[PDB]
């Protein structure tokens, strides 16, 4: 993700949303969402809270 | 229905046709006649006032 800040902006709002499986009581890592997706400010940011 | 045309699943199912049934309730009330008021009602002796 060491790239210009414009497509690193592009990478959060596109490519840096995971998906979990939402049916499950431990987090699975769900694989090809295509019904929910969870975006992450905190991959953008690199920090936690 | 909404529609897309991603990887995640419609439905073709439309229309569908349920039937319900009722349940019944009935209410009553009892009312009393004497056969003193029922004899005077009906049989007027036609006497006097």
């Amino acid at each position: 993700a060491n790239k210009t800040l414009f497509k690193t902006i592009d990478e959060y709002l596109l490519r840096a949303k995971d998906c979990i499986r939402g049916d499950t009581d431990t987090q699975y890592v769900c694989v090809e969402g295509t019904e929910q997706l969870i975006e992450n400010p905190c991959r953008l940011t690199q920090e936690a809270l | 229905r909404v529609a897309s045309g991603a990887g995640l699943p419609t439905s073709r199912q439309t229309t569908i046709m349920v039937t319900k049934y009722s349940e019944k309730s009935p209410i009553t009330i009892p009312f009393e006649l004497s056969a003193a008021c029922l004899t005077y009602l009906r049989e007027t002796f036609e006497g006097t006032i």
